[PDB]
């Protein structure tokens, strides 16, 4: 997947995190990628690997 | 009676262990997002801001760093697994 | 009207879609000179600024 | 009038979302316990690296701000307005009443945009974006600075290019702090709001 | 430093950095592995005792 500059690999699932209404993409701990928010339609997914 | 209330209420050197082990754990995966004296940590990025030839160079010294990395990890862990074997050596005498 | 060297313009470029395919062909300049990146992977990245 | 803040004048450093995760960063912040200024009802001051800005009432006397270098014509500022009907931001080279409360001049300019009570702000300005940060809390008292702790969440990013040396204030009680380069530990919740903070330069502990 | 300019300062300043980084890496590894063997002889010790 590319999500607007993301590149990665991965399973993409619906998402239940409220990103909060100006955050782009998730990040956990050590610092990984985890969640995304779609552009277009604007919900967020986790990118589970 | 009185041993049930004082831990009910002391498991130091088995959490100890348990610590040790994921502060290493998270110190390995924090690498992978170090230079090392490169353009940056991500080959997606060396492989699209450089010519095969330049990208050869920067790579290098990410793989020089990462490997540097996991052997240390892997020394350290020697080191503490041969302490861990005293131990159950002692409990099994004690056994 | 462009501006003289010791006082250079700086225009910021911001959202958009950018090609610059039809600029590296234009055949047109005496000089193109990329530093950082090939130039023919220039459609494909997402610079921040 | 000086008064001390508590733990305020805290924003998210940035966008990706995040949950409990005393997450560690290094940026300009508003150091705890800090001296901020008092002013009643205003004067020029200074810029020099970011402003935390709070205010408080029911009526709406604070009417924006006005920032640059000059607040004059020979050199580019910016006007940031709200009469009863909405913002009106704006960058042009102006000419400013030295006690302005209408302007004098709107030449050249190079963007435009149209359309009790505790307000706070954030501004700074790095590499020709003007970022504004900003939180709307209520207050049960009327025009006093409280304590508490309360995120800034980002609200505007306008690329200008614009030099600032100085600003000003609107009037149709204000508190002024400056920002310097602190590093703080943020406590995350797990919906991704900073709940907490620590201040890591504040004493040994 | 005061020979060359930065460019050209930071490929040797790297190299220096490389050499005196493992030796104390293979410091630190012996010190581990000879308080081990000190360990080891203060557990006799205290069951001596
Ligand atoms: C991007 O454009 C698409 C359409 O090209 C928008 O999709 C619309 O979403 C609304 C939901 O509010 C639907 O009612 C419409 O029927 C959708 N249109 C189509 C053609 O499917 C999408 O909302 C746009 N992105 C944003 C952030 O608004
Ligand atoms: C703030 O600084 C001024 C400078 O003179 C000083 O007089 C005042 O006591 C200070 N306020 C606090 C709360 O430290
Ligand atoms: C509010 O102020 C702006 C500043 O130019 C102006 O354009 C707008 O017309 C004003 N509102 C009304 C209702 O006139
Ligand atoms: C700015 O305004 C002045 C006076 O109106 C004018 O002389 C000057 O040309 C303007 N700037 C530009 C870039 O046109
Ligand atoms: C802002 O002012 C400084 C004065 O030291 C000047 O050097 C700089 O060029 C100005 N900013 C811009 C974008 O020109
Ligand atoms: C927000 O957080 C609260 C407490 O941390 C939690 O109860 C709630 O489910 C979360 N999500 C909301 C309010 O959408």
């Amino acid at each position: 997947f590319n999500f607007n500059g993301l590149t990665g690999t991965g399973v993409l699932t619906e998402s239940n995190k409220k990103f909060l209404p100006f955050q782009q993409f998730g990040r956990d701990i050590a610092d990984t990628t985890d969640a995304v928010r779609d552009p277009q339609t604007l919900e967020i997914l986790d990118i589970t690997p | 009676g009185k041993i049930q209330d004082s831990l009910s209420s002391a498991l130091g050197k088995l959490q100890n262990v348990v610590n040790q082990n994921a502060q290493a754990l998270n110190t390995l995966v924090k690498q992978l997002s170090s230079n090392f004296g490169a353009i940056s940590s991500v080959l997606n990025d060396i492989l699209s801001r450089l010519d095969p030839p330049e990208a050869e160079v920067q790579i290098d010294r990410l793989i020089t760093g990462r490997l540097q990395s996991l052997q240390t990890y892997v020394t350290q862990q020697l080191i503490r697994a041969a302490e861990i074997r005293a131990s159950a050596n002692l409990a099994a005498t004690k056994m | 009207r462009f501006a003289s060297v010791y006082a250079w313009n700086r225009k910021r470029i911001s959202n958009c879609v950018a090609d610059y395919s039809v600029l590296y062909n234009s055949a047109s300049f005496s000089t193109f000179k990329c530093y950082g990146v090939s130039p023919t992977k220039l459609n494909d990245l997402c610079f921040t600024n | 009038a000086y008064t001390n803040s508590f733990t305020r004048g805290v924003y998210y450093p940035d966008k990706v979302f995040r949950s409990s995760v005393l997450h560690s960063t290094q940026d300009l912040f508003l150091p705890f316990f800090s001296n901020v200024t008092w002013f009643h009802a205003n004067p020029v001051l200074p810029f020099n690296d970011g402003v935390y800005f709070a205010s408080t009432e029911k009526s709406n006397i604070i009417r924006g701000w006005i920032f640059g270098t000059t607040l004059d014509s020979k050199t580019q500022s910016l006007l940031i307005v709200n009469n009863a009907t909405n913002v009106v931001i704006k960058v042009c080279e102006f000419q400013f009443c030295n006690d302005p409360f209408v302007y004098s001049s709107a030449n050249n300019c190079t963007f435009e945009y149209v359309s009790k009570n505790l307000r706070e702000f954030v501004f700074k300005n790095i590499d020709g974006y003007f970022k504004i940060y900003s939180k709307h809390t209520p207050i049960n008292l009327v025009r006093d600075l409280p304590q508490g702790f309360s995120a800034l969440e980002p609200l505007v990013d306008l690329p200008i290019g614009i030099n600032i040396t100085r600003f000003q204030t609107l009037l149709a009680a204000y508190y002024v702090g400056y920002l310097q380069p602190r590093t703080f530990l943020l406590k995350y919740n797990e919906n991704g709001t900073i709940t907490d903070a620590v201040d890591c330069a504040l004493d040994p502990l």
